[PDB]
């Protein structure tokens, strides 16, 4: 396929696949199929997943660091939303969101070091 | 939260 080579792109690509190895059980590797959740868009205006991600990435669809974090919140946000605090989604979701945390803390830090955050 | 996926129970 097309392949961009940047700094900023290089450095989500790294970024992605540090948040996608928290994900320990590729909970959230796949947009959540409509056709068996048909009550998901009832509570979830922008579904997210890692798949969907990596795919705006290298479209250069995030101009930013920042939009690119919004969308890992999103996947995190949703699966908080939708899920029942006791399922294993939701407690899936906790997890990434403090492990994703240190790997977007750091991967900002460097997007501000290249002129490129 | 909604109806529920399969698969999550604890």
């Amino acid at each position: 396929g097309p392949l961009q080579l940047t700094p900023f792109l290089i450095l989500l690509r790294k970024t992605l696949e540090q948040l996608q190895e928290k994900d320990t059980g590729n909970i959230f590797s796949e947009p959540v199929p409509l056709s068996e959740v048909p009550d998901y868009l009832d509570h979830i205006k922008k579904p997210m997943d890692f798949f969907t991600m990596k795919q705006n990435l290298e479209a250069y669809r995030y101009l930013n660091f920042d939009d690119f974090e919004e969308d890992f919140n999103l996947i995190v946000s949703n699966c908080l939303k939708y899920n029942a605090k006791d399922t294993i989604f939701y407690r899936a979701a906790v997890r990434l969101r403090e492990q994703g945390g240190a790997v977007l803390r750091q991967a900002r830090r460097q997007a501000e070091k290249m002129g490129i955050d | 939260s909604g109806r529920g996926k399969q698969g999550g129970k604890a």
